């Protein structure tokens, strides 16, 4: 029963706002054609599902911030994703859009909270392969961030990839390069991508040769701590790059706010 | 100009 359980509303981006009625409960109805799967994968139940489920599921133990997947549907063409739908939301690109440049202490909060949703999905086996601005929501009551869109993510492994399907601007220069990277290492890359974002409002390369140039000119007034932290993310060689750790650990990154001071203070 | 990128 699909149809049954939940009131479909607009399209959001295939992915439609949707209320669970069994408890009025706001989600996101995430439609994905079958045809058009690149990576499959398989459940306990030897289901095969594509790999999106699988990495979905492997994350959704607990409170995260990370999309919780409620449940989810085959249907003859395609795959249908009940995932949850914060509400107010926007997404982090849209946010910085509006409101350019974000201030440090902000982008603090945030970028700490990308850190905790992407160790959560490292935790669980699982590497998310296409961390950005748009695959952010921002719950804006609750100052909550939330990680989304595991379309292009992979079981996380310490060998090397030589497949990739996420973002090119996001990409590092290993991948640029040679078509190869490790898991960490090159997550670690689009964190530094991400973080310029926050503080100079766009990011900073859109070309293949700005990203193996391994040059960074700031466009905003930053910090020289956080132009370290950034410039540090974004080594040209894998293993300069800080781990996970380090980057929590950098004196940038001391003193977060907490979510909903968060919210208080810079979305209420 | 600031703009979105597909996967
Ligand atoms: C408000 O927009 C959304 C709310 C909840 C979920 C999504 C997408 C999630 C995913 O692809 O995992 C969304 O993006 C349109």
């Amino acid at each position: 029963p699909l149809e049954s359980q939940y009131q479909v509303g607009p399209l959001l981006g295939s992915v439609y706002s949707g209320i669970r009625v069994s408890d009025n409960l706001p989600v996101a109805i995430k439609h994905v054609e079958k045809d058009r799967i690149s990576d499959w994968g398989e459940l306990p139940n030897g289901t095969r599902v594509p790999m999106e489920v699988v990495l979905l599921k492997k994350v959704s133990s607990g409170f995260s911030g990370v999309i919780r997947l409620l449940d989810w549907f085959e249907r003859p063409d395609s795959f249908v994703l009940i995932l949850e739908r914060p509400e107010p939301v926007q997404d982090l690109f849209d946010f910085i859009t509006e409101r350019g440049a974000l201030q440090e202490e902000l982008a603090r909060s945030f970028f700490w909270q990308v850190l905790e949703a992407v160790r959560h999905c490292h935790n669980c086996g699982v590497l998310h392969r296409d961390i950005k601005d748009e695959n952010i929501l921002i719950d804006l009551n609750r100052g909550e961030l939330k990680l989304i869109d595991f379309g292009s993510g992979a079981l996380l492994k310490d060998t090397v990839y030589t497949d990739f399907d996420g973002t090119r601007v996001y990409s590092p220069p290993e991948w640029i390069r040679y078509h190869r990277y490790h898991g960490r290492s090159a997550a670690v890359w689009s964190l530094g991508i991400l973080l310029y974002d926050m503080v100079c409002g766009d990011i900073p390369f859109e070309h293949d040769e700005e990203i193996i140039g391994g040059q960074v000119f700031f466009r905003q007034r930053v910090s020289s701590e956080c132009q370290h932290l950034i410039r540090w993310c974004l080594a040209l060689r894998p293993s300069d790059r800080p781990t996970f750790e380090e980057i929590q650990n950098h004196p940038w990154m001391q003193d977060v706010l907490l979510p909903q001071e968060t919210a208080e203070i810079h979305l209420h | 100009k600031r703009r979105r990128h597909p996967s």
